[PDB]
């Protein structure tokens, strides 16, 4: 049994990772996440969990 | 402010589900395969 | 799990098992119990016995 | 004994960040102004 809740994911699919790239349109799936964009580094604080 | 709250409404729209499992067609596809996939997305195209 | 071409049934109801390697999931709970052979079909949703 | 809890204990609902929003989440909170306890010891 699985589930989709709001905790960040613990148990994941099992696949070697990449490097990232920065500035430049790419496709990406962050742990589940997946998305096409420009990847830019932010300058907003996020509370630590 | 008509103008700006009708469009607020369109985009605010696109976080409905209209019965489907999910809002966001992209975990939809993700996770399921085509012809369970369309069942879902039917719906989601209807609602749009 | 998927090309162990041992198990008898296998089916997946929330997602697909073919695309099930690729998910990311927060937590998986695993229940194990032995039961006869005409009654395997009664494992499943919306089922009555 | 009773005293009054003002505009006080409210949470974060959820994790996903978000900023100048006005955003509403129907979840258990605590009433403003409500009748809570004040056990002394
Ligand atoms: C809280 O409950 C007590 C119970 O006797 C009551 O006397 C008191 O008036 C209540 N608080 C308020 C603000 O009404």
């Amino acid at each position: 049994s699985f589930e989709l809740l709001h905790a960040p994911a613990t148990v994941c699919g099992p696949k070697k990772s990449t490097n990232l790239v920065k500035n430049k349109c790419v496709n990406f799936n962050f742990n589940g996440l997946t998305g096409t964009g420009v990847l830019t580094e932010s300058n907003k604080k996020f509370l630590p969990f | 402010n008509q103008n700006a709250q009708a469009l607020n409404t369109l985009v605010k729209q696109l976080s409905s589900n209209f019965g489907a499992i999910s809002s966001v067609l992209n975990d939809i596809l993700s996770r399921l395969d085509p012809p369970e996939a369309e069942v879902q997305i039917d719906r989601l195209i209807t609602g749009r | 799990l998927y090309n162990s071409a041992s198990f008898s049934t296998f089916k997946c109801y929330g997602v697909s098992p073919t695309k099930l390697n690729d998910l990311c999931f927060t937590n998986v709970y695993a229940d194990s119990f032995v039961i006869r052979g005409d009654e395997v079909r009664q494992i499943a949703p919306g089922q009555t016995g | 004994a009773y005293t009054n809890s003002f505009t006080r204990g409210v949470y974060y609902p959820d994790k996903v960040f978000r900023s100048s929003v006005l955003h509403s989440t129907q979840d258990l909170f605590l009433p403003f102004f409500s009748n809570v306890t004040w056990f002394h010891a």
